[PDB]
RNA sequence: AAAAUGGAUAA
RNA sequence: GAAGGGCCGCGAGCCCCCGCGCCUGGAGGAAGGAGAAGUCGUAACAAGGUAUCCGUAGGUGAACCUGCGGAUGGAUCCUU
RNA sequence: GUCCCGCCGGCCGCCCAGGGAAACCGGGAGGCUCCGGGCUCUGGGGGGAGUAUGGCCGCAAGGCUGAAACUUGAAGGCAUU
RNA sequence: CAUCCGGUCGAUCCUGCCGGAGCGCGACGCUCUCCCCAAGGACGAAGCCAUGCAUGCCCGCUCACCCGGGACGCGGCGGACGGCUCAGGACAACGGUUGCACCCCCCGCGGCGGUCCCUGCUAGCCGGACACCGCUGGCAACCCGGCGCCAAGACGUGCGCGCACGGGCGCGCGCCCCGCGGGCGAGCAGCGUGACGCAGCGACGGCCCGCCCGGGCUUCCGGGGCAUCACCCGGUCGGCGCGGUCGCGGCGCGCCGAGGGCCCGACGCCUGGCGGAGAAUCAGGGUUCGACUCCGGAGAGCGGGCCUGCGAGACGGCCCGCACAUCCAAGGACGGCAGCAGGCGCGGAACUUGCCCAAUGCGCGGCGCGCGAGGCAGCGACGGGGAGCGCGCGAGCGAGGCGGGCCCACAGCCCCCGCCGCGCAGCCGAGGGCAAGGUCUGUGCCAGCAGCCGCGGUAAUUCCAGCUCGGCGAGCGUCGCGCGGCGCUGCUGCAGUUGAAACGCCCGUAGUUGGCCCCCCGCCGCCACGAGGAAACGGGAGCGCUCCAGGCAGGCCCGUUGGCCC
RNA sequence: ACCUCGGGAAAAGGAGUGGCUCUGACGGCGCCGGGUCAGAACUGGAACGGACGCGGGGAUCCCGACUGUUUACUAGAAAC
């Protein structure tokens, strides 16, 4: 190991991005940036593999360094920059205005949203700390280090980062009665409502979550994320967190070939 | 060299564990920085590069420390006149090491400026009119490179004086 | 020992090739300060601590007694 | 009695089979490792040798025939082994001080049938196949 | 190192547990005659598949009845058989799967369904025809007779788009 | 009371 | 503040001293296993010509023999 | 009356089931492939082999623990002629 | 996915093993018509290596003797990742689980952004030297010397705003316990105030805090054998300082106390010991394998020792000792393929000193390079898949040639369309198991065969031929190994009267096992369900690579997919 | 190693040893012996049992068990 790991092997690469096992022992590197390796998708994956856009990785890079692409209100010409939950992946030149959210399956896919809802990127406060001297601070998962937080926000709270404005104006709590999108483990990407929140000393706090139809999901407090008090604050992927069961998935797919 | 890793040490039942790795920079140690007083050459303190870009001030020699009173909090820059009773080792105090935790005599003259008040720690006030005040060094010269001490007061003054009273 | 207390944590191990279980024990080490008075044969809860020694990594935060004249607790 | 019928007798039960298992002859030859050292062929499928002298071993009394054999010196571990030249008229091809390949007789080292003192076969003489020099496919 | 090595490639042969029983072996010549199969391997290929198809059902037939896992896994197997055509739209059930036999599986092959239409002649001529590419479902002159034309495309089965302009017999 | 032996190999 | 030194540490290497593991040369001594049809007796299986055999001690070319206690796996399921 | 029926602890003979390759046990060697009350020892084809060595115990004689290389297709149980 | 069968006899029932039978995966022999998916010097030599390559990229700087871009230097960033092996390591590595209130962390991400005064003073921007080079030098070489010119986003000082502040230092909870938040489950943390240090930050304001990616440890457990290893350990076990470290800890180092571990196998030795996810083989229960593909570990001839750094005790870095070599002008000098290709040795065993970034990554560069990571080609019956070697009585083809097309980094192959046209079988058996001659010559218990029983002594069902025939088939035999067979290991599920085997018996501590009873609670064990744990891999839904072994594709499609259970 | 389990044994094989300067231990009864012990400095051409006194050691073989006794004045042995 000596120093730091510099390459990524595709077979090790995650099941959520889903890369073609064939076509390269190596995979694009989830290079350092705003979102974590477990919870991020490389932009070159969301350029080449996702929209089947530009052809090769070299070709993708030429457009990237021509300053043709925009991520989260800034352009960022890094080729495999991290794209995460709520990261507003949109191109003004293509006029494709989208946002990146988790599917019921667990792979974040592009959910289209316009400038009105692309102005603000939603996020959660994980840690409040006293940093840069006695200035209290607030940290979001995409490493958005806002400074002095609002008095109402404690922790597990939600921040509307304003992208180019880059300030917190809207604060939503995690207390029971706020619609919560799960982002971890098995449910990994379906909306619901908090039936209850239960804590144990120095142990994962378990938050009960049941979907609008029914069906329970009991993810731990860290993964739980408050998308809105009621309804999406920006948009919901067209699944609404239904989670169609295993036979149901076959039902949807079988007619899909028939439509052609 | 000078390793701090556990592979070399014996296990719990005293069974020797076979070595599985050559030594590595992550676990390292250096010839200790014994800190020599300059009672008999200005204070010179080497700066040693460390893991993490941080730096440690190696105390080859030190002569002056900041010592603070136990009630009036005078805190006066002074001179370490001499060193006594290291407790970890008698010889360290005989070679004038200033290892932290050692009783040191500090010059009464800078801290005598506080002699005007009365009811102010009478046992040490007597020691303030006496050419030396005992104080225990409270920072590590080997890592910090700067030694500051607190005035000897309370029951500790009694024990450390009891220790130095046969003389 | 000096401000120390060696504890036997005993558990049963379910081997499957033979559906039967084994009987195994771990000798663990903890720090007891004069706060708690104990005897060999007493039940104590030990919490994990910053390595306090080569083997003492635990602290006694609870103590219960036993009649003055293998239990998997 | 297998007994040891105790929920808490798994330790005893695990060892009792491990200890008694070695008794089984097939397991004992298999994992004692005594044979991995003893095998002249070293457990290899085949091993090279230099011919030392052609020898005739009379077969078992029920089947009276002069089996023809060659004493070969293993190149790897310098062991003097006796191999049986196979088929009919094969000895005429074999020459003294000539390299040879030797492989097992297929009973797992034991002698096969009536050859006294022979446990190995001669697959190749001087590189060229013994079968080939017998089927004529490759001659001397 | 090398993406090549990450390929899952196995073996379809289901060689017998006992290799020399004449009752079974002679029937092999008989089935070989029935469908014109070239090698014992060419029977072995569908021998594995046939037993496996029955084996998966024999698990789900004794499986909890009307179970969600059974329904999803049974749906797949039955559907496979309805489109291929080994099972039927009347049977439509796990129970009918066990009856299938290797030769009944061979029925869907292009050496067998071409024979039922009689487009390519006896199984002897028929195997010759696919190798010569004079028969195809259409647009893919099939070289390989193993093509198991599915029931949907059995009606779609056809003579080659181009059959025999300078025919070989009269070429010179 | 004293009595030892019988090749090999198939039949 | 270079070449150097003094002193500790970390520590190769070489030598000695012992321990261990691992294989191995060797007169000669003693076995064991396999050589189509050697010599000497016949011990044992029929009460196998002195019922066999266990123990233990002594003898003898060799099987074997004898003492003293045992078993029947005996040649006796049977007798004031 | 040293009767009769026995009640328990043994000593034994025949044996109903039932078991086993059978001889035969049956107060078990029965209640097992319709297999599971508990604890302990001990074996894994026949020779080499209780041999070699390493112990240990013994005055010795020897005892207890205990190999491998190597060989061979039978060795062996109860029965019937 | 639960199966047997040849064999001890005049025969019989056993016990019990020898022999086949299948599957894997390797060596070997004879052979092989095209395609397709292809592993490939792991195997008591982690032995030794000739030769060539495997990390260079930039341009901040140009007064290089062609243009404002540069050759080179210097500056910058990465060289620590990637590639290779598997020696060591046997309570270690390693899987799951924990904690850091004991830590460190390049790059990217977002936030912060006063730096005191003598300061020091010029910020209209300061200081001198510094390679390449000019000229002159030394050796056989490697190799550097001197003088002068001198180049910068390099250094070196320094523009600096008393809520000045790098690190570190004293005083700043309570009073039987908790029940608010910058906090947490926990007194953790911030910040003031007094002294120090004047410290990091700038001559193209970045020091910092968070975040990422990780490393350093660490918890609870799992984590080879051997008793022909039973006693073991001596900073070892604790406390108390003090050093040291990125930090905690006998991590060292004083002083003190006598601990620590074991028949629930301690300690010692041994191993052709990397471990896991995984394989193989297979009713169930399993059993063997875990060199290689991903994940973690450890090594670069062998021991050490260190530097540049955010990270290396690094060997395509250095410095030594040891061996092992070279080169030499004899004074000197310089190594190290367990990278790739290819030697040499060794073995039964394992391929071309090919080409090329075009992909897929990664470094560096925004104005394309760099890559023996790879991609491709060659070798390649480890193997695996799919068609052949005719069909039909008359209809045709294809292995090839031959030109295109396409593919292609470039050839090629695949695949297409013409034109033509060479279809093409071997290995093993035939008394029995076990499928398949009551045929014929040879030869005489010779030769040979025969896994096992057996055959051969002048009628050979068995050898040497020929003839037929059977097996499988471009493969088939022969060995070595594991698994099933084998209730021949017995937990399910062994046997001990005589086949092999109850110790002569008793006492007995380890263990191991234990009546009955007492609804309605704690700690168990447990019982069920969860949550969170890497994909590959196993399975598994769909999707005609022409079938297929395959694959994540594809199509005018669920936000089309690619799920899902592990 | 061997062993009559005592021996072998001082086995073999190593390391240290001066002067000065200090410091802990050891008792009686608050004052008072003692000279043995551990330490720890600092120092002297790299020197310390500095003269003295004062084993070389190991592997076997052959006698005789041994401690003893003997030919005063040539044999001290395996002889008695």
């Amino acid at each position: 190991a000596r120093g730091v790991r510099k390459h990524l092997k595709r077979l090790n690469a995650p099941k959520h991005w889903l890369l073609d096992k064939m076509g390269g022992i190596w995979a694009p590197r989830p290079t350092n940036g705003p979102h974590g390796l477990r919870e991020c998708i490389p932009l070159i994956l969301i350029l080449r593999n996702r929209l089947h856009y530009a052809n090769t990785y070299a070709e993708t890079s030429m457009i990237l360094q021509d300053k043709n692409v925009l991520i989260d209100g800034k352009p960022r010409t890094d080729p495999t920059f991290p794209v995460g939950f709520m990261d507003v992946f949109e191109i003004p030149k293509v006029h494709k205005t989208f946002r990146v959210l988790y599917d019921v399956k667990g792979r974040f896919t592009l959910v289209p949203i316009q400038s009105n809802e692309a102005g603000f990127k939603l996020c959660r406060v994980q840690k409040i700390f006293l940093g840069d001297k006695g200035m209290p601070y607030l940290s979001t998962h995409d490493a958005r280090t806002i400074r002095f937080p609002h008095p109402d926000i404690k922790t597990n709270d939600t921040i509307k980062i304003n992208l180019k404005t880059g300030k917190i104006d809207e604060w939503y709590k995690f207390d029971i009665g706020k619609i919560v999108m799960v982002t971890g483990g098995r449910n990994c990407g379906r909306i619901g409502t908090i039936q209850a929140i239960d804590k144990h000393m120095g142990s994962y706090t378990m938050i009960r979550m049941k979907d609008t139809e029914g069906t329970e999901f009991l993810t731990r407090l860290c993964n739980v994320f408050v998308i809105g008090n009621d309804s999406p604050a920006v948009a919901i992927p067209t699944t609404k967190g239904i989670r169609p069961d295993i036979i149901k998935n076959r039902e949807l797919r079988l007619r899909s070939i028939a439509k052609r | 060299g000078i390793t701090h890793d556990k592979m070399y040490k014996r296990s719990k039942t005293g069974a020797v564990q076979g070595k599985w790795h050559k030594k590595r920079k992550y676990n390292l140690g250096r010839q200790p920085a014994n800190t020599k007083l300059i009672v008999k050459e200005g204070q010179k303190i080497s700066t040693i590069r460390c893991r993490g870009g941080n730096i440690k001030r190696r105390a080859l020699r030190l002569s002056h420390g900041s010592f603070a009173w136990g009630s009036a909090d005078i805190s006066h820059k002074a001179r370490i006149l001499q060193v006594v009773y290291n407790s970890t080792s008698n010889e360290l105090v005989r070679t004038n090491t200033l290892v932290k935790g050692c009783v040191v005599q500090i010059d009464s003259a800078p801290f005598k400026s506080a002699l005007s008040n009365d009811t102010l720690d009478k046992e040490i006030l007597d020691q303030i009119r006496g050419d030396h005040i005992l104080a225990r060094i409270s920072s590590r010269p080997g890592q910090v490179g700067t030694a500051d001490g607190y005035i000897l007061e309370g029951p500790e003054l009694l024990f450390y004086q009891k220790k130095l009273a046969p003389k | 020992m000096q401000r120390s207390i060696i504890v036997r944590r005993d558990y049963l191990h379910f081997v499957q090739k033979y559906k039967r279980y084994e009987r195994r024990h771990k000798h663990v080490a903890a720090h007891l300060s004069p706060c708690f008075r104990v005897k060999e044969g007493d039940i104590v809860t030990i919490g994990e601590c910053r390595p306090l020694s080569k083997t003492i990594r635990f602290n006694v935060i609870k103590v219960e007694p036993v009649s003055e004249a293998f239990s998997p607790f | 009695m297998s007994k040891t019928s105790g929920l808490y007798t798994a330790r005893k039960l695990r060892t009792v089979r491990r200890v008694n298992r070695w008794a089984d002859k097939k397991y004992r030859k298999a994992h004692l490792g005594t044979w991995l050292k003893a095998n002249p062929l070293e457990g290899a499928c085949m091993a090279r040798g230099i011919v030392t002298q052609k020898i005739g071993i009379s077969a078992k009394q029920p089947n009276s025939a002069v089996r023809k054999a060659v004493r070969v010196q293993l190149t790897k571990n310098s062991k003097k082994i006796t191999a049986f030249v196979p088929r009919d008229g094969s000895i005429t091809y074999i020459d003294n001080n000539d390299e040879v390949l030797v492989a097992g007789f297929g009973r797992a080292g034991r002698a096969v049938g009536d050859i006294p003192g022979c446990r190995f076969k001669v697959i190749k003489v001087a590189g060229i196949g013994l079968l080939a020099l017998f089927l004529r496919k490759r001659e001397k | 190192p090398r993406i090549s090595r990450h390929r899952n490639s196995s073996k379809t042969y289901s060689t017998p547990k006992k290799p020399f029983t004449k009752p079974r072996l002679d029937a092999e010549l008989k089935l070989c005659g029935e469908y014109g199969l070239k090698c014992k391997r060419e029977i072995y290929r569908a021998r594995y598949m046939l037993a496996k198809i029955r084996r998966t059902a024999r698990n789900l037939l004794t499986l909890d009845e009307n179970d969600i896992k059974r329904r999803f896994e049974g749906a797949a197997l039955l559907r496979r058989l309805h489109m291929l055509g080994i099972l039927d739209e009347e049977k439509d059930q796990l129970d009918y799967v066990l009856g299938l036999r290797i030769e009944d599986i061979f029925k869907r092959r292009l050496q067998s369904v071409i024979v039922e239409s009689k487009l390519a002649k006896s199984v002897h001529h028929a195997r010759n025809m696919i190798k010569a590419r004079h028969i195809s479902v259409g647009g893919q002159i099939v070289n390989i007779p193993s093509y198991m034309v599915r029931i949907s495309n059995t009606s779609r089965v056809a003579i080659a788009d181009t059959s025999s302009g300078k025919p070989g017999r009269t070429k010179r």
